């Protein structure tokens, strides 16, 4: 029997700092045990300063991306060239994704950038359209290797203040961008090393009120 | 998910956790499971993320087009029955939801209704709603009097998904708190787990399985 | 896995890789597929990992004890026909495929062995995940009349193609060369090309980070 | 819901410094049967694409007709149809990536796995791959079925990444071509001998070859088995 | 069978089970006895499979008491409940295992202690201040959370147990007729008559 | 597989591709599927490669032991051994036998052995999943008592068919020749049989 | 029904500078339900220990097991079985269960009391030896345990900075599975003293 | 859901319907009223599939309803029941059936007679002296065949009543939390708050 | 079945045999699987009697059609319409097709549509489930521009081996002849093929 789903592999991660958002995701793109590519891009600029990555089953990846990329041109069109905001956004993917409820896109999407406020924003959804904002989510093959490690240096989970008897947590304050993209590197590098699918490249995209900036690393190519 | 709703002396008390799952996988922490309709009604969330998600907040604009039309806020019967009688056009597809619609209006008073994705719709003063249903309950209806006051009532609300958070482990992360008054519904905040049940622990004397 | 087993002028070589898989999930990233038989019969193993470890060491046993009885070295012959007697007796449910090779009174010698039971011969061979990979390379540059160190070099380049193009392998690779007339040569991670990059970061804790709520001294002594 | 009757086996490629080279064997297989041996499933779309199709034939049949259809359709009405408004490479790609995620998303599927090799018109080398599922990805080299597990390692050991491509004679490129469709016609069970082989080259244009055979084979070695 | 829990307190373990016999849509027996005493400190309830439970109930019963007269003693709580367990451990590998879940309530005369061993068919075992098998673990082990202390008396034990069948009685969908109670502390077993 | 035994005028050749498969994957493309259970006893394998071995292995054992004893066994001996085995180990086996030997008072002798383990006495058989290709032209060509030269071609024609259509079958066409004078191997290479 | 995941836990081992840590969650449960938060998956028997997770009744059976045939190796050898030769013990054990076996997840770790070398090793359920420089995970949450000793572990860790680093690798990852938790103990192990320190984590 | 019954004496027509609401193991509600008014004299229990009961009941309330306001006329209990049952003989081969099964109890105001029609979900009717739904009925019809007679009060209807009430609550597995009882009879319908 | 259409000198000759079955019962001894969809076009049915029938009869309207408008259609178009119908309908139909005509520009031409409904030009085409046996004889013999006779004694033999292996195969070896001088039926019976 035909199975319309398939397996792409690789894995995506976004943190937000204070004025600024990161969206970072692996370039490789595999089938089975075969690599298809060792560059095949799959975060994307969107315009209007959001940056999207959809993960998992790279053709309902593609699909979404490429339906999401042409709502905000209709968004333009139909409402004076207004901005979409990245709150707006997130709810339109909602409805995209929620659309195919009993047919779903068989992917993990991330989308970054600033908020009306100007502060950095990551939203996460689940193949079906449930969203949350969040400083920070891992998703992909190697989401449950690295979202742990987040939590712990992100958010300072399991954290406590040295010498205060374990009553006083680690206080959660912003990371600078340089200190975020290091977090990045080694949560990829991390999950190179133990995940398969992961590995080749590592492209990141980095977004401040001044647009969106792209850095490339190499990533292990076993 | 555990969340519940029930009905007292001073109104209705509201409250879920926070967790999210896929399968063994804790997914979130922090996820909000109560939605506010309006500044009189509320909704809770047991189920499937994006069905209670989607069509709840679909609900709130179908209430919003009511009063809009009416010149009247919507009765929590009539809201209730909207989303009862969307899921029930849905029956056997596959949605997966257990909600409480939880408000106070001139006519009705204080009111719940449990509505689920199975079309049930019924009117009641206590439910408890998810995988940590039972927990929940264990605690509230051994505690449970008409004659609570607010801060105690409160207190059992929190109590009891606390309840449900340590045992059911689908449900945890934090606490939300809700009060629902003859003025509207009220936030009483986010009460992480981490802290909260050794603060309970401790000042409560309960939670002896635990080493403490 | 990838393993692979090539001939040449007055013996034969064997290599492996070095990763060892859970699902899609990195279990062992330096384990060793080399196994020893007897001190001049070696063998690769891929599949069911206890499986290959478990059978390569029950017949090693059995052909120590023979080779006591005869007095006499041990021949791969004979190994062959105890693996695959044994192999075939389980129908397949012991998932060992190994290559054999080896060198002994008759001469040098390579053959390879499937779960259900069936052996070959060749001058040179390949099995695993990687093994279309590695067989690629096998019969684009193989040829008759090997020197010793042609022999390794197209054996740890069959090799390289399943690290690099398979997923199923990575990390190192391991050889070992067994000679008419020489001992054996293990030649354990004979390659080191994924050799993890420094991190960006150390995430040693200042002490005190964890809450702790009891402490005691174990006893061990009696 | 369907199931491949009559296949075409791997197709294989890659890029050189100044074009793509792409190639795939004569045969129709039925099954383990080898039926058919004057299969063409290297199709030129004008003089700067080729596209080659492994997978379900009748698909592929299918495929040759929308492509023929498309090179007229483009010519209605286009004073430039053999100039600036000739199709591009990557415009017949997303046209059949558009068509397979369609038909896949219609639990229908064409049962095709399709490499569309070709020169755009500003000079850069276009290589990218489609299914049936309507998977889309692009490298210096790319085959499909066998080819996927024994001519792409091949094939990377001349162009392993972007910085190669330049470094790669059309002589070299395709000589590992050559030396692939050997290795697969030793190893897949569903390869014939005979091959056709296409090079799109920015300089000399399409060069379609023909009836083609594998040679220079090692067999010797067997008497000695 | 369905309903079995049990309480330690401070100088006596309490079981409870229910005491209803139901097949099909029939309730068969409203007063049956889902327990049997091992030793003279030492009490097991059971609930499970039909056949099963009673079968391996007065199994494990007659080689308790074959120790008992063969070295003239009283095996511990800890004891009884390692034998049963490695019983229910070998039975899980059978032709047909057994499908019984205990719980074994002792008192240990040397140590001065009450003792209470939760065991499920796997044979799993677990020494627990309050335990229980089946769907009524899902209401009373929050309940217990909240309302139980490790210093309570036998009364308080009671009052507390009372709080779990109500709670039971009140949620659960079947009737399960009640339950029978006993204690067991360093005067060994007794049946309260009146609950 | 594609395999045939062909008995003539001198005695009797066998024949056999190189081709062994899993799935469309070719796992050795130089196999030997003409293996020696006695001196001038051999057969020819086609069906599971283990089993095939494992049941010419104890057959050689028993031949082994059987001339110990006995002296040299007769080519239906070696048949009946095959078919004691296949036939009461049918439910486990998928194997396709041709036992081909040479007497010197019975001259050349074919026996095919199916997958029920019957036992069938034939001038020529062939076998595997490429003689369905080549019963038409077989049964055409074949004539008794022809000479080793025609019996090569005849087995060459045919072999170089059966390789041309079936899918599970190549690489090289082994042959061994059985006759009074001895044992003969021979190979044949694609760029020769191809172009017949 | 899936034998390795109906009660959970999780167990992970690293090495440090002349010392190896051992760690493990409490948390015993029925599928959803928590039932016991006082169940150590942790044995040891003299200086070699051993941490055992997956279905419970077989954890409980393979410690009394190993307790049973380190206690005979002890009377018959005069001397404490070592983590190599326990190691080869375990997977023997294990692999003679070949077509019915204990559905665990085992974890040895401890120092040569001869060589003085630290030594960890992990077991799949039937028997494969995996044997690590740096560290050895297991159990339901064994995912994230990889992907947190992968980033926080760096080579020859002082005993007191190794405690914090498997802790936070246990704990984070304890919290991202929803069968793992429910407290924590962790065993700190130099050539002759050891150190067990039960950890405060969230309780849900 | 789950308990219905019905019984029609001389002057009357009494349901009696189980107030329990489970879902899962979760009594969710014990107060439930599983009836719908029709009409002034026509009363409808309804017991089946979550969803579908209420939806159904509801339905054929307001076709009901609409038919007296449109002809300024109640129609006969015969008449409703007959409506009743082509809905559902429509239903059982629908996309989606009605997984509900009713009693209508009326009193024909023309006839001044009770009358009880028995309709499941494939909509077989039958009008009877007395009526049960599901598991129910292996109980009470051999109860009532027993003690039923003809010619009996609304008093002695309801001490029928309490007898099948009590069988059930004997043997049947599960607690279905009590019954609402109403009485439909010349003068309408009204429930008895003290059952 | 077993059915063929050669191309040859003067035209094209089709060739089928006559059995038609319910498992292992003869429905029909007598068949005609040579059917006109047009003066000298026609075609050979194999698989579902029941759907070659409807198919053959749709394109016998369609071409009854074209030519009421257009004239005289291709022997590429019949085959066409064939394939049309074959490949829309792949997934509800088990037909196996060999379309051959005359033509006066194009000669002799046969097209072979298999089950997935794809079109192949050849010089001949076998197919049912008789052609699996003399892939090798006809591959063997087939050559090109032969005579009317020769073509006849190429089929004939070629089926009567056909029917020999294949049980779904056998009766009469029906044969039709096209060429610029008209349509000649020809029919052999067992007696003259069963000992060629
Ligand atoms: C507790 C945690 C038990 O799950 C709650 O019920 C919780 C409720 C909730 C509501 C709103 C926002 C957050 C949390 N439910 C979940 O977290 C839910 C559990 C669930 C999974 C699958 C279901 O389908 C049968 C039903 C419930 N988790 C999810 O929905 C997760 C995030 N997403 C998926 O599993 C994606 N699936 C959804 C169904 O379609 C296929 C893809
Ligand atoms: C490559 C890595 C496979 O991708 C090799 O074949 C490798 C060979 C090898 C040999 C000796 C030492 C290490 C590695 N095989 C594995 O790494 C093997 C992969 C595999 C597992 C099971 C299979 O089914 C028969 C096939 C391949 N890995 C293992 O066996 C690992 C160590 N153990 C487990 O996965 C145990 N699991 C099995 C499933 O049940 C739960 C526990
Ligand atoms: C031709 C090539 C196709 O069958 C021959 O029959 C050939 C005979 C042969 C090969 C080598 C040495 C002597 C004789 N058979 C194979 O190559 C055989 C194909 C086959 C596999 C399984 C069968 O049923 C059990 C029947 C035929 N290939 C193999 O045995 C290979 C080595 N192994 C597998 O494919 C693994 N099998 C094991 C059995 O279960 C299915 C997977
Ligand atoms: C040879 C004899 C064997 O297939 C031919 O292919 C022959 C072709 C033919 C016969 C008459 C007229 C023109 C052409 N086919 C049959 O005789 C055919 C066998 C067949 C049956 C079903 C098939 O799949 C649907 C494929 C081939 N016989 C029939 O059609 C007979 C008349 N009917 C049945 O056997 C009843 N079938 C109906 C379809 O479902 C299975 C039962
Ligand atoms: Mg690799
Ligand atoms: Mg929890
Ligand atoms: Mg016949």
């Amino acid at each position: 029997q035909f199975n319309p789903y398939g397996d792409n592999g690789g894995t995506i991660l976004g943190i937000a700092g204070e004025d600024f958002a990161v969206l970072a995701g692996d370039t490789r793109n595999i089938t089975d045990y075969s690599i298809n590519s060792r560059y095949e891009p799959k975060v994307f600029d969107c315009g209007d300063n959001i940056v999207m990555s959809a993960n998992g089953f790279a053709a309902d990846g593609d699909a979404l991306v490429k339906r999401f990329k042409n709502s905000v041109k209709w968004y333009h069109f139909d409402h004076n060239d207004k901005k979409l905001s990245i709150n707006s956004a997130a709810r339109n993917i909602q409805h995209l994704l929620y659309g195919k409820r009993f047919f779903p896109y068989y992917v993990h999407t991330i989308i970054a950038g600033l908020d009306e406020d100007g502060k950095g924003a990551v939203y996460s959804f689940d193949p079906v359209g449930s969203y949350e904002r969040e400083q920070c989510r891992a998703g992909g093959a190697a989401a449950s290797l690295i979202m742990p490690f987040l939590d712990n240096q992100v958010n300072f989970k399991n954290q406590y203040e040295p010498g205060t008897n374990g009553k006083v947590k680690k206080p959660l304050k912003y990371l600078s961008v340089e200190e975020v993209i290091k977090l990045v590197r080694d949560s990829f590098t991390s999950a190179t090393e133990r995940h398969i699918q992961v590995g080749d490249g590592l492209e990141i995209l980095i977004v401040t009120k001044d647009g969106v900036r792209k850095e490339f690393y190499e990533l292990k190519r076993d | 998910t555990t969340t519940l709703a029930f009905r007292f002396q001073g109104g209705i008390i509201v409250a879920v956790d926070s967790r999210a799952t896929a399968g063994n996988w804790v997914a979130s922490q922090t996820v909000k499971k109560v939605i506010e309709i309006n500044p009189f009604l509320l909704g809770t969330m047991a189920g499937g993320t994006a069905d209670c998600q989607f069509w709840e907040t679909w609900l709130g604009s179908q209430c919003r087009l009511h009063e809009l039309r009416e010149k009247e806020r919507i009765s929590v019967a009539a809201a209730s029955k909207i989303l009862s009688n969307l899921v029930y056009q849905y029956k056997g597809a596959g949605l997966s939801m257990g909600t409480m619609i939880c408000g106070y209006t001139r006519k009705e008073g204080p009111t719940i209704y449990y509505v689920d994705s199975d079309g049930t719709r019924l009117k009641g003063d206590i439910f408890c709603v998810g995988s940590g249903q039972t927990f929940a309950y264990g605690v509230l209806d051994s505690n449970y009097k008409w004659d609570l006051s607010v801060e105690d009532a409160l207190y059992l609300g929190k109590r009891s998904i606390l309840a449900a958070a340590h045992r059911d482990a689908y449900s945890g992360g934090s606490v939300n708190l809700y009060h629902v008054t003859e003025d509207g519904w009220i936030y009483h905040g986010n009460h992480d787990v981490g802290e909260l049940f050794w603060k309970v622990k401790e000042e409560e004397g309960s939670f002896n399985n635990v080493i403490g | 896995t990838t393993i692979v087993g090539v001939k040449f002028n007055n013996g034969v070589v064997i290599a492996a890789d070095t990763r060892s898989t859970q699902g899609p999930i990195v279990a062992d990233k330096n384990c060793a597929k080399l196994h020893r038989i007897s001190p001049k019969i070696w063998c690769a193993g891929a599949g069911t990992a206890a499986d290959t470890e478990a059978v390569t060491q029950l017949i090693g046993s059995n052909i120590e004890l023979h080779s006591l009885y005869t007095s006499r070295e041990p021949r791969v012959v004979s190994a062959l026909q105890m693996l695959k007697q044994h192999l075939f007796k389980y129908q397949g449910h012991i998932g060992a495929y190994l290559i054999v090779a080896g060198v002994d009174p008759t001469g040098s010698h390579l053959f390879s062995i499937h779960a259900h039971g069936s052996t070959d011969v060749g001058y040179y061979l390949s099995l695993g995940s990687g093994s279309l990979a590695a067989m690629a390379v096998l019969e684009s540059h193989w040829k008759q009349d090997l020197t010793k160190e042609e022999a390794i070099k197209l054996a740890s380049d069959a090799i390289q193609a399943g690290i690099w193009n398979d997923l199923g392998s990575g990390s190192n690779v391991d050889v070992c060369v067994m000679e008419i007339g020489k001992d054996a040569e293990y030649l354990r991670n004979y390659l080191t090309p994924n050799v993890r990059e420094e991190k960006q970061k150390s995430y040693k804790f200042p002490r005190g980070t964890t809450a702790v709520l009891k402490e005691s001294i174990v006893n061990i002594c009696d | 819901t369907q199931q491949p009757i009559v296949t075409g086996t791997s197709v294989i490629s890659m890029k050189y410094d100044n074009g793509v080279i792409i190639a795939a064997d004569n045969l129709g297989s039925y099954g383990s049967l080898l039926r058919f041996n004057g299969v063409e499933r290297l199709i030129p779309v004008g003089d700067n694409t080729v596209v080659g199709i492994s997978g379900d034939i009748s698909d592929m049949q299918h495929i040759e007709r929308l492509l023929k259809d498309l090179v007229t359709e483009n010519a209605y009405d286009n004073p430039l149809a053999d100039a600036e408004e000739a199709l591009e490479p990557s415009y017949i790609f997303e046209y059949l990536a558009t068509v397979m995620y369609q038909r896949r998303s219609k639990m229908n599927p064409l049962w095709n796995a399709i490499i569309v090799a070709g020169v755009q018109s500003n000079g850069d080398q276009f290589l990218r791959y489609v299914n049936l599922l309507g998977v889309t990805y692009s490298s210096p080299t790319l085959a499909t079925g066998f080819g996927a597990h024994m001519a792409n390692p091949l094939l990377r050991k001349v162009v392993d990444r972007e910085s190669d491509i330049p470094k790669t004679t059309v002589q070299v490129a395709e000589e590992a071509i050559v030396n692939a469709m050997r290795v697969l016609y030793y190893r897949d069970a569903r390869s014939s001998r005979n091959f056709s082989l296409a090079i799109i080259d920015k300089n000399t244009g399409l060069t379609f070859k023909k009836n083609l055979q594998v040679e220079n084979m090692k067999w010797d070695f067997a008497k000695d088995i | 069978m369905d309903i079995i829990l049990g309480i330690r307190v401070q100088d006596s373990v309490i079981l409870a089970s229910s005491k209803a016999v139901t097949r099909g849509i029939s309730v068969l027996k409203d007063s049956d006895d889902k327990t049997r005493q091992l030793s003279p400190h030492t009490l097991m309830s059971f609930a499970g499979e039909a056949g099963d439970t009673v079968q391996f109930a007065e199994y494990i019963q007659a080689n308790i008491q074959l120790y008992s007269i063969r070295e003239d003693y009283e095996l511990s709580p800890q004891a009884v409940s390692s034998f049963v367990r490695q019983e229910l451990a070998k039975s899980i590998r059978s032709r047909r295992p057994y499908q019984v879940n205990v719980l074994i309530g002792g008192y240990d005369k040397k140590k001065n202690k009450p003792e209470l061993y939760q065991i499920d068919y796997l044979g799993t075992k677990v020494e627990l201040p309050y335990g229980a098998h089946g769907y009524s673990g899902f209401y009373t082990f929050s309940l217990l959370d909240h309302h139980y202390r490790p210093d309570m008396t036998t009364e308080e034990g009671l009052d507390l147990l009372k709080l779990c069948v109500q709670e039971l009685e009140k949620r659960m969908p079947m009737d399960f007729k009640g339950v029978i109670v006993k204690i067991v502390d360093k005067d060994g077993i007794r049946q309260v008559d009146d609950f | 597989t594609s395999i045939m035994a062909v008995t003539f005028k001198d005695g009797v050749i066998l024949g056999a591709d190189s081709r062994t498969t899993t799935g469309a994957y070719i796992a050795n493309r130089v196999t030997d599927k003409l293996t020696r259970v006695h001196d001038k006893i051999w057969c020819c394998r086609s069906g599971s490669a283990a089993d095939t071995q494992a049941i010419a292995d104890i057959v050689q054992y028993h031949l082994e032991l059987y001339t110990s004893q006995y002296g040299t066994p007769s080519t239906e001996t070696a048949a009946s051994v095959f078919k004691e085995l296949c036939y009461e180990n049918k439910d486990n086996l998928t194997a396709g036998i041709i036992v081909a030997g040479y007497d010197d008072k019975n001259k050349g002798e074919v026996y095919t052995i199916p997958l029920g383990g019957s036992v069938h006495k034939l001038p020529y058989a062939i076998a595997g999943s490429g003689s369905t290709f080549i019963y038409g032209y077989c049964d055409k060509n074949f004539r008794e008592n022809m000479s080793k030269e025609e019996t090569v071609d005849f087995i060459k024609h045919s072999l170089s068919q059966a390789i041309k259509w079936d899918g599970s079958s190549g690489g090289v066409i082994r042959m061994v020749v059985l006759t009074a004078a001895g044992v003969e191997r021979l190979i044949f290479y694609p760029d020769e049989y191809e172009q017949l | 029904s899936d034998p390795s995941s109906i009660n959970g836990g999780i167990v992970v081992a690293m090495t440090g500078k002349d010392c190896v840590a051992i760690a493990c969650d409490l948390r015993l449960g029925s599928q959803s339900l928590g039932v016991s938060n006082k169940f150590e998956k942790i044995f040891h028997y003299g200086h070699v220990f051993l941490g055992i997770t997956g279905l419970a009744t077989d954890v409980t059976t393979l410690n009394e097991m190993f307790r049973y045939k380190t206690n005979l190796y002890k009377l018959k050898e005069e001397r404490a079985i070592e983590p190599e030769t326990f190691t080869q013990l375990v997977s023997s054990s294990l692999y003679e269960r070949r077509f019915g076996p204990y559905f665990v997840g085992p974890v040895v770790a401890g120092i040569n009391s001869k060589s003085g070398k630290p030594f960890i090793a992990g077991f799949d359920l039937i028997g494969c030896i995996d044997e690590a420089k740096d560290f050895i995970v297991s159990g339901t949450a064994s995912d994230q345990l990889f992907g947190m000793c992968e980033s926080l572990y760096e080579p020859n860790l002082e005993p007191e900075d190794l405690f914090e680093t498997i802790s936070q690798a246990l704990l984070n990852a304890a919290d991202r599975d929803a069968l793992s938790g429910w407290g924590a103990v962790v065993y700190i192990i130099k050539k002759d003293e050891v150190v067990k320190r039960y950890l405060k984590m969230r309780q849900d």
